[PDB]
């Protein structure tokens, strides 16, 4: 080949553990491992130098070490990468034809601000983890995907988020002082654990609810006015309660629209109450039993209606 | 189990001997003498001969300095 | 304020001596021009201010170059809406006398209002609204009994 060819790269990563997400801050962290692997004759080597077979370097970077023998060799970072990362059983290893290889675990914390969470608790996200080349595309490339262990790794226990599933590609993209670098991403899928959510906020919800609409079948207003006031207090009681699983993101979710309307349909109940309290005092009863009618055929109907617009304005 | 192969290198890997299989085969036998002013050496076993999965196969190594009656020792390891 | 993050840190230069350098920063600003009595009507001034180490008369900021979008987009929402921007360069007062140039960029920023309004005004107004139509009733006692549960359900709302 006449014309002097560049270096191939053979790269590997795997996931241990998401260890935590900023939903306002909108990042995450992650615990792994990363794995290199490559073919140099410049870095060839005689065995009677040392009577051995490997040589190594331990606890530096790719860079330090390309400092220190003066050849060039394929530096890389993390995209995103947000303050410092921690890294243990650091080392390279190199053989006398020149084939070396590179080994870290890691914990490291990146940006995401593609985050979007408009849906929630039903949202869906993207944690991707992006490592490129510090050189150019001409002296360095990766060129293979080694899947040294399962990408994602099993734990006990539940987590947060569940993975749906992955993927890991090699790209192209341009670089500083022109040309350009190459890419390694690995992205996940995930969703939240729904049944939580389900269980501990709609159930009792519902409960409630049921209790503010079941009470118009009496024909005593007074009860039904008290009994509608103390839903009410009972109703923000568990607003404030639950607020704990509420972020404060500074912008409205489908469980904020939800919590305003049953709020303020409660709140209207207990007007109406006072408005056919006020119709039976002066002797108007039937007026007031058909207004029972009426609230007993309509809330159901505006809850149903209120969900299928949520759902056709957000999730389709 | 079956016979592996036998060798000697240096610490560098240079070859030195090689192990030639007896008439009797049942054992695989080795020798080399010493010409430098300090020797290292360093004694390869290996049954990689192909991909089968054998399982548990376990071999007898009797080592020697100085002794050419190893195929009949009698006396338990001596020296060092 | 405190330590800068830096990814991405380089210098290069030609052989005519035309030289270039790049970074790619997070940082914390103080910032004591904020205001919020009219909380949360308020608006904000988010203002970065890069200034030369050196006199003026050795090097002076000269040019602006648009190399991106100033004020990038990102996918979902934001607290904070960027209404408009602009970058400018002034010259301003340098220890050992002279002076040494700055550049400023500032975005003009506002809260997202609806979600203030849905949480806080509307449930509030409600709950006015059920102790201002209880002086309909002529029997003072359920007017006495719905004004002090209707106090209580107020506070819980506030703490909540
Ligand atoms: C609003 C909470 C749900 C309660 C169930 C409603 C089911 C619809 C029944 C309609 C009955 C109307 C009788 C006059
Ligand atoms: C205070 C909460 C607002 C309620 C609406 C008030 C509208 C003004 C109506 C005045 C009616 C006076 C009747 C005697
Ligand atoms: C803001 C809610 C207004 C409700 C008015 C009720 C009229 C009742 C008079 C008997
Ligand atoms: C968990 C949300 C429950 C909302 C009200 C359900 C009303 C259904 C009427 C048929
Ligand atoms: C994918 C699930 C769709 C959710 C639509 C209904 C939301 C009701 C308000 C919480
Ligand atoms: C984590 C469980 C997913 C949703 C299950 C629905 C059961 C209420
Ligand atoms: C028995 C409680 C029913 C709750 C239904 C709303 C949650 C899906
Ligand atoms: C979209 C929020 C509306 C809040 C009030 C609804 C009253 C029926
Ligand atoms: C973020 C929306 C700005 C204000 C809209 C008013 C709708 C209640
Ligand atoms: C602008 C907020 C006060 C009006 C609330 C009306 C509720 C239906």
């Amino acid at each position: 080949s006449v014309f002097l060819e560049s270096d191939l790269v053979t790269v590997g990563l795997a996931v241990d553990q998401i260890v935590g997400v900023d939903q306002r801050s909108e990042n995450f962290s992650v615990v792994g491992t990363l794995k290199l692997s490559w073919h140099d004759p410049k870095l060839g080597f005689s065995p009677d130098q040392c009577g051995c077979t490997v040589k190594s370097f331990e606890d530096a970077s790719i860079r330090a070490v390309a400092g220190e023998i003066n050849l060039p060799l394929p530096s890389f970072s993390f995209y995103n990468q947000q303050g410092n990362r921690w890294s243990q059983n650091q080392v390279i290893f190199v053989t006398p034809d020149g084939r070396a290889s590179y080994f870290e675990r890691f914990t490291v914390t990146l940006q995401a601000p593609d985050f979007d969470f408009l849906a929630y608790p039903f949202d869906r996200q993207k944690f991707s983890i992006k490592v490129d080349l510090a050189v150019p595309t001409n002296m360095f490339i990766f060129n293979e995907i080694e899947r040294f262990q399962q990408v994602v790794g099993d734990q006990l226990g539940e987590e947060e988020w569940v993975v749906t599933s992955y993927s890991q590609e090699i790209t192209e993209v341009p670089f500083e002082r022109g040309s350009t670098n190459s890419r390694f991403t690995t992205t996940l899928l995930v969703k939240r654990n729904l049944e939580y959510y389900i269980l501990r906020i709609f159930v009792p919800l519902f409960l409630i609810i049921s209790v503010s609409w079941v009470i118009f079948f009496l024909k005593d207003y007074g009860r039904q006015l008290e009994v509608a006031s103390g839903n009410l207090l009972v109703f923000v009681a568990f607003n404030f309660t639950i607020s704990g699983d509420l972020p404060r993101l500074g912008y409205l979710t489908v469980l904020d629209r939800f919590m305003i309307v049953s709020f303020c349909l409660t709140a209207i109940v207990v007007l109406i109450s006072v408005c056919q309290k006020r119709l039976g005092a002066v002797g108007k009863q039937a007026v007031a039993a058909q207004i029972d009618t009426w609230v007993l055929v309509i809330y159901p109907l505006v809850y149903s209606l209120y969900i299928i617009w949520v759902y056709l304005r957000f999730f389709t | 189990a079956p016979l592996p192969r036998l060798r000697l290198t240096d610490s560098g890997g240079k070859p030195l001997a090689f192990g030639l299989i007896d008439q009797p085969g049942e054992s695989v036998e080795l020798n080399y003498t010493c010409d430098q002013d300090i020797c290292e050496l360093v004694v390869h076993v290996d049954g990689t001969d192909g991909q089968k999965d054998s399982g548990e196969a376990v071999y007898r190594l009797l080592v020697g300095i100085n002794a050419p009656n190893l195929r009949e020792s009698g006396q338990t390891p001596v020296g060092s």
